[PDB]
């Protein structure tokens, strides 16, 4: 309802740059705020894109879910294509907490199945399990927007 | 002062710029002193910790491609751990 | 460029950066800094090999591709006990536990 994207029917050309080593999730937020997920770009890999200004886009670990930057923010949002050149989306890698980051690896060796017969406090059993998700994220960065 | 002591549960002392451990907030309460023990964390897991340092005071605020931290699976429990408690 | 490093001696390692540029003097200076031990009484190593004051770091093998944030290049540190200097020795870090079976 508040995070969703503008139906300004404008289009805007852009690249999405995968400066990262992951399998990127391109998602797109539609004209409901629902996310809409988009055909994976590899690793190195670039795409050009035909989408609209006022659109929001969010990109993530097509594998795990994992939070991923765009222009070291987290939503994207074509805007005027000047010269008909396109706007670039750099999709990035953040700067995870090394919690975070362990929590990944973590997930990434041991079943889901198996968290609990892992030998390690019963809070991070729980943080393994909170695995990353987009629609726990949307709600985060709709609460994040009201405080302003 | 500029740097600081970190030593591990078995006797390593890892010598850090004092920003960089102020990352975790565990260690910039134990120091608000230049020397900090930890009883729990062996060397394995705290040389990865201030390698960790120095990857989130080099990348934080900039615009060049970020790599991967790399966790090796050996170390990855005890890593989570530490973490954990340095709220890192 | 900068280059990252662990410069280690028996339990001690010192995380710090340095210029790609700068010597090996210039990273002695850097170390009597911190273990108040002045260049004259330190030798700096790259695995066996010891380093002369007067090369840079790029030129004895501290790059940029090579000595990394999250992966620095150790350089190995030996100090002259009274007249002789002694033998670098480097204490390894503790072993990690066998992998559990769930990994
Ligand atoms: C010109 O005025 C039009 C008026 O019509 C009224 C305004 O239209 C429209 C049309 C749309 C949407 C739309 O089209 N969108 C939503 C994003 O904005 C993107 C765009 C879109 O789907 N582009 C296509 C071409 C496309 C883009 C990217 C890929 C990817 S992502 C990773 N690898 C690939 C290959 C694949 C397909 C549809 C509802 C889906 O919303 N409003």
């Amino acid at each position: 309802p508040v995070l969703r994207s503008v139906n300004s029917r404008e289009p805007s050309q852009v690249i999405f740059c995968n400066r990262s080593p992951r399998v990127v999730l391109p998602v797109w937020l539609n004209f409901d705020g629902e996310p809409q997920p988009y055909p994976t770009l590899p690793p190195g890999t670039g795409r050009r894109i035909h989408s609209y200004r006022g659109h929001l886009w969010l990109f993530r670990d097509a594998g795990t879910h994992d939070g991923l930057l765009v222009n070291q923010t987290e939503l994207f949002v074509p805007s005027l294509n000047v010269d008909g050149q396109p706007i670039f989306a750099n999709i990035t890698l953040p700067v995870y907490t090394l919690k975070e980051r362990c929590l990944q690896v973590v997930r990434s060796l041991v079943k889901p199945e198996n968290y609990r017969r892992l030998d390690i406090v019963r809070s991070l059993y729980e943080d393994l399990e909170d695995h990353p998700n987009v629609q726990k994220d949307l709600e985060r960065l709709t609460q994040e927007r009201i405080a302003h | 002062m500029m740097y600081v002591k970190l030593i591990s549960s078995d006797g390593h002392e890892f010598i850090v710029k004092r920003e960089h451990a102020l990352t975790s907030g565990t260690i910039k309460a134990m120091l608000s002193t230049n020397e900090v023990n930890f009883r729990e964390i062996p060397s394995h897991v705290l040389s990865k910790v201030c390698m960790y340092f120095t990857y989130k005071v080099r990348y934080t605020n900039s615009s060049t491609e970020i790599p991967e931290f790399p966790i090796a699976p050996e170390i990855a429990l005890e890593l989570l751990m530490a973490a954990n408690f340095l709220d890192c | 460029m900068d280059v990252f490093l662990m410069i280690r001696r028996h339990k001690t390692t010192i995380f710090t950066d340095a210029k790609e540029s700068s010597t090996v003097f210039e990273l002695k200076r850097i170390v009597e800094g911190i273990l108040k031990r002045p260049p004259d009484e330190q030798r700096l190593y790259k695995d066996d090999q010891l380093l002369d004051d007067g090369k840079t770091l790029g030129e004895c093998g501290f790059t940029s591709q090579t000595a990394r944030p999250q992966a620095p290049a150790t350089v190995g540190l030996a100090f002259r006990a009274d007249d002789t200097f002694e033998a670098l020795c480097i204490e390894p870090f503790s072993s990690p536990p066998e992998l559990p079976d769930v990994m």
